[PDB]
RNA sequence: CCGAUAACGAACGAGACUCUGGCAUGCUAACUAGUUACGCGACCCCCGAGCGGUCGGCGUCCCCCAACUUCUUAGAGGGACAAGUGGCGUUCAGCCACCCGAGAUUGAGCAAUAACAGGUCUGUGAUGCCCUUAGAUGUCCGGGGCUGCACGCGCGCUACACUGACUGGCUCAGCGUGUGCCUACCCUACGCCGGCAGGCGCGGGUAACCCGUUGAACCCCAUUCGUGAUGGGGAUCGGGGAUUGCAAUUAUUCCCCAUGAACGAGGAAUUCCCAGUAAGUGCGGGUCAUAAGCUUGCGUUGAUUAAGUCCCUGCCCUUUGUACACACCGCC
């Protein structure tokens, strides 16, 4: 997996993550080929960023989905 | 085989086969089988279980 | 109003079949705040049936000698899975998790020993206690069986299992089985 | 051509069964016609007035 | 704050003799130097006094050459004697570490030296038997066959 | 071993006992062993109330 | 709204983990060793710590304060202990201080959601054996 | 399973059954308080087995014959 | 509303008290914190390095909920699981000096006093500003 | 056990019995166990709570200066019996389901008539016979061996991993040991020094008084790791430091820094197991100058399946055959 980020993958995560149901590191990391630890790294920046919202906060797991629809 | 019969009510035939037992292989075979002394003063047939 | 880990009434699941609504442990009086209950439901036959069916997931997870009295691991890890079933499906978590086993409840099996001089493998059908437990012990393993070496979270894992098998799209584990189970059975049937 | 699946209702249990015990046969008859009564060998716990599913009815159990 | 990989990236870099992986963590990945464990990385980044949270590809060289004249001078940088690997050592009596393939010539010296005196570990290493007493009449079969 | 074990044991009944039991075990005028029992009256071998009533020697 | 001395101690116990309820006439509090059991440890289990009072709601117990005294077994027995002396302790003040025929019928509701609220679980434990490592399970024997 | 009872408690309960018959009664423990004192019986255990089967045999014989 | 240190939760407040025993430079340190380890059965240093200040903060609470605690009181607290790699596991006490080095340190910032038996106990004016960090943190984490 | 019944009435074994588990706010009492209440305090509070909250802070047998035993301790007792209902059953013995109940099968210990040329002379000042008996096969002392490895087998421990590992915080047990006739060997609170293993000085305990309120592990809560033989695994191997002993090498044990091997869930085969059980997980006791991967117990967490069957494998009964009875390891 990719360590860190890149051109395509950055702005991807950026112009995607928060437009489907489902947003947890395994998730993510899976799907954007990103480590997992950058998975985390870059999901609590979502979560600052506001372009997303917390459910769980949990020390195994931690789970974000896309902001409602409204 | 009653599925797949092509006439309508077909009774299946039997076999008809009168087996002889010496009785060395009757025995191994369980076809009859030791019986106490006034046991063997029986000569009626054993019960079927038919009902 | 029971409210199932702060949530989720189960004043609205209903089961389709009553083969299994019978055996089912959702409804009402059924109804638990917590996963965890030591009401000793091994004490006698057909205890289990009364038993919460979530109790029986909780149960059911803690498998194969490294995790086996975590029953508080469990019960976040069903937590966990019932958060993600809600944020990616919406219904509620109970009647996808009843429609789930529904759905992968194996209604024949075959008993192998059909001939005992050579194997025949008997088609006999499945008793509805058996059919629920077949189907949550299948669901549980396949589970285990995509958590094991990857990234993946065991939440996450039993999570999108449990919705396959509920949809019944031949991509879940159980019903790969369940599916082959009757395909014996319809052979040597 | 495929039989329509269908439940029936546990009349009472006959015993056990399939060389092991791990067979039941039970007389079980369908509530669509509550007429007609099968007997069928079963695969789990199985007590008297819960229903189970049959996937063919003209099928009849044996023993074992 | 979580960006893509710099532009002052190297994907495999060599330092010493031997090359490092900068995708690890810092700490973690240097231990693959011949004769750093990961409690000497971590109190060494420490004591160089920089992140820990980052890649070793994030390592700029000043960082590089600052870690490894502190991993190559121990003692003159207030390191523990007891945190070293050749403490009060049987040729110089000097305190040190050895890294890379000077501790692969240090551990061949002490097992030659132990040869040349003729002693029973010595004869146990040449042998290629165990030497701290443990049983081998069961265990251990896998090395001779 | 008969005649003093038979005197023993008329002793021991006449006295007044409920049973008693000698058992007699070795070699005598062979190598073989042999164990010879005489047991009379009544005897219990399980449970708490053998402790207080069956003595030992 | 006055009355001194009205107050009991119940217990209830499961698996060597004993707690006693202290309870007296108050304002509705509840505190465990001196702590809200809101402020419990295991807080995947303190849905059933707040079990008991959503029972038979905060308004019954609203006129009531108990402190609670636990000691002994593990961490989820202690949760075990301490719902159940709850219960015993709250029906056991009732049925002292006022009638019990309001008492019946929340007495029905506590053992109907759960026998072991009232009832403490009998099973304790098993000796181990001398043939194995366990109460039942035997060592691994075999003849080659 | 497993509730057979023994021919020392059988034999007891018949025999006290036929001697003690009408202050007997169909109740266990009106049964077990007059079986204390009509005989030794050293254990509570072998005491109130033995109270069980005359109850059970006392709602027998109120409606026809026995053994005893 | 009085709230005592009990009454909150036991993370929050240890890592609210040890942000305060950081901004109170009074705490005295010793200068081997980014080398010992804190347990003998532990594998590695902490990852924090301001773990003294997380473990003052954990024994300022110890102590105040029951004192007379020594320095084998701390180390029985504090030991933890030992792998013991190949041997099973067992249950190993903690490094005593760092014990003693984090008692005396709060001895000299003065919340803390030796008993007339062994081991040592609050001073009135230590859970004095431990129940202020408890109200404040209470605050915080209430509204 | 009930029943047909040339049998009737018995006796041992089983059962019954003893211990242990679970209930009695009934009784008996307790400063070496305490619990409420009361009084001194210390802190949070003043927005105001105020009979507010915490206290394992201190006292109320400091003895005149509160009660009480629910909690702990243990004695005396009681309590459960297939007792109640319903159903099956010869409607007998009993079986199943259900109400009420602490409990509707708690585990153990004991254990017949007999046999196994079963193991033990290396448990004994139990011992028959034989051997040795002064260059000892008696006995003491010094060294080595009982560990030694091309290999086969058995019992176990650690793991192969994210349902995880590390780091930090929270935190609840119960069995039970503890200063020695010989016999020199006890369990340890606290302060200081050391990073650690450890060292020193003051004590306590012949013990519900001290260790100890046994602050155990797992667990739980946050952080890092991120599918990589990786931060799993800790085998092998170097260097150094302490304890025990007269003696540590063939490494006694322990500590730190080094290296990082196979192992990615295991073939045919095979074991153990039905409720607080399996399983995980720590703690005692024994062995100990030194020490557990063993064993014996303890405790925490805590399940899946089943309430059946002779199918495999064994054992018992009955029938049967016998030229065996030293009893098939026989006879011939
Ligand atoms: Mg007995
Ligand atoms: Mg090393």
């Amino acid at each position: 997996n990719l360590v860190l980020f890149d051109k395509a993958t950055y702005d991807k995560l950026c112009k995607e993550v928060p437009n489907y149901k489902l947003i947890t590191p395994a998730v993510v990391s899976e799907r954007l080929k990103i480590r997992g630890s950058l998975a985390r790294a870059a999901l609590q920046e979502l979560l600052s960023k506001g372009l997303i919202k917390l459910v769980s906060k949990h020390r195994a797991q931690v789970i974000y989905t896309r902001n409602t629809k409204g | 085989i009653s599925e797949a019969s092509v006439f309508d009510a077909y009774v299946l035939p039997k076999l008809y086969v009168k087996l002889h037992y010496c009785v060395s292989c009757a025995i191994h075979s369980k076809v009859v089988r030791n019986r106490s002394r006034e046991a063997r003063k029986d000569r009626t047939p054993p019960p079927r279980f038919r009902p | 109003d029971i409210k199932l880990f702060g949530k989720w009434s189960t004043d609205d699941v209903q089961i389709n079949d009553i083969s299994l609504q019978d055996y089912i442990a959702v409804k009402e009086k059924y109804a638990k705040y917590l996963p965890h209950s030591a009401g000793r439901y091994a004490a006698k036959r057909f205890r289990k049936a009364q038993c919460p069916i979530v109790e029986r997931l909780t149960n059911s997870m803690m498998m194969h000698g490294r995790n086996n009295g975590k029953k508080l691991m469990t019960v976040r890890i069903v937590k966990h899975a019932f958060e993600i079933i809600h944020l990616l499906t919406g219904e509620n978590p109970l009647q996808v998790l009843v429609n789930a086993i529904i759905n992968s409840g194996p209604r024949e099996d075959s008993t192998r020993i059909g001939r005992a001089g050579t194997v025949r493998r008997q088609a006999v059908d499945v008793s509805p206690l058996r059919r629920v437990n077949q189907a949550i012990w299948l669901l549980c393993t396949g589970a285990r069986e995509a958590a094991f070496r990857n990234i993946k979270t065991i939440a996450e894992c039993l999570a999108d299992e449990l919705i396959n098998a509920a949809k019944g799209s031949s991509n879940s584990y159980a019903i790969k089985k369940k599916d082959e189970l009757e395909r014996v059975a319809k052979s040597n049937r | 051509r495929v039989q329509p699946i269908k439940l029936a209702r546990v009349t009472k249990v006959l015993g056990r069964t399939g060389s092991q015990g791990q067979c039941t046969q039970v007389r079980v008859e369908f509530m669509d016609d509550t007429s007609r009564s099968i007997i069928r060998n079963v695969k789990g716990p199985v007590r008297e007035g819960d229903v189970l599913t049959l996937l063919e009815s003209e099928r009849e159990a044996r023993r074992l | 704050m979580s960006l893509v990989i710099p532009e002052k990236f190297q994907h495999i870099l060599r330092v010493l003799n031997t090359n490092i992986d900068g995708r690890r963590k810092i700490a973690f990945a240097i231990t693959a130097i011949k004769g750093v464990g990961r409690r000497y990385a971590h109190v060494v980044l420490r004591k160089a006094d920089i992140d820990l949270t980052k890649r070793a590809g994030e390592l700029t060289e000043d960082e590089v050459e600052r870690v490894i004249t502190i991993m190559q001078n121990p003692r003159q940088y207030k390191i523990p004697d007891w945190f070293l690997n050749r403490q009060k050592d049987v040729k110089d009596g000097k305190y040190s570490q050895v890294l890379a393939n000077g501790l692969d010539n240090k551990l061949r010296e002490d097992l030659e030296r132990l040869k040349k005196i003729r002693a029973h570990r010595g004869l146990r290493h040449f042998w290629g038997l165990r030497v701290r007493g443990q049983h081998t009449k069961t265990t251990g079969r896998r090395g001779r066959t | 071993v008969r005649r003093a074990c038979y005197g023993v044991l008329r002793f021991i009944m006449e006295s007044g006992a409920k049973g008693c039991e000698v058992v007699v075990s070795g070699k005598l005028r062979g190598q073989r062993a042999k164990s010879m029992k005489f047991v009379d009256g009544l005897m219990i071998h399980s449970g708490d109330p053998v402790n207080y009533y069956v003595d030992t020697a | 709204s006055k009355g001194p001395l009205q107050s009991v101690q119940v217990f209830g116990r499961k698996k060597t983990a004993t707690a006693v309820a202290h309870c007296k006439r108050g304002n509705g509090l509840i505190k465990v060793n001196g702590r809200p059991l809101e402020m419990i440890e295991p807080r995947t289990l303190q849905y059933k710590l707040l079990e008991p009072v959503l029972l038979l709601g905060k308004e019954r117990f609203a006129g009531v304060d108990i402190r609670v005294r636990v000691k002994g077994g593990g961490h989820v027995a202690q949760i075990y202990a301490i719902r159940q002396s709850i219960s015993k302790a709250l029906v056991a003040y009732y049925q002292k201080y006022v009638d019990e025929a309001s008492k019946k019928e929340i007495k029905d509701i506590l053992i109907q959601y759960d026998r072991t609220l009232l009832v403490a679980d009998p099973r304790r434990c098993e000796s181990k054996k001398f043939g194995g490592p366990g109460a039942r399970a035997r060592y691994q024997k075999s003849y080659r | 399973m497993g509730r057979v009872r023994t021919k020392t408690v059988k034999k007891a309960a018949r025999v006290i059954i036929e001697k003690y018959y009408t202050r007997l009664g169909n109740d266990f423990h009106t049964n077990k308080r007059v079986c204390e004192e009509i005989a030794i019986i050293p254990s509570k255990k072998l005491r109130n087995k033995i109270a069980g089967y005359v109850t059970h045999l006392m709602k027998r014989i109120q409606r026809g014959p026995v053994r005893g | 509303p009085g709230v005592t240190v009990k009454d909150v939760n036991q993370q929050e407040f240890v890592r609210a008290l040890a942000a305060f025993l950081k901004k109170s430079g009074k705490l005295k340190v010793p200068e081997w914190v980014d080398t010992v380890k804190l347990a003998k059965h532990k594998e590695l240093a902490p990852y924090d390095e301001n773990w003294f200040y997380t473990r003052a903060a954990s024994t300022a609470r110890h102590l105040y909920l029951r004192g007379g605690a020594g320095v084998g009181s701390m180390t029985k607290i504090y030991g933890g699981r030992q792998r013991n790699g190949v041997m099973p596991s067992h249950f190993s006490r903690g490094s005593k000096s760092v014990a003693r080095r984090v008692l005396q340190a709060l001895e000299g910032l003065k919340m803390v006093e030796k008993d007339q038996d062994g081991g040592r106990k609050l001073t009135p004016q230590g859970q004095r500003d431990l129940d202020r960090i408890a109200g404040q943190v209470a605050a915080a984490n209430k509204k």
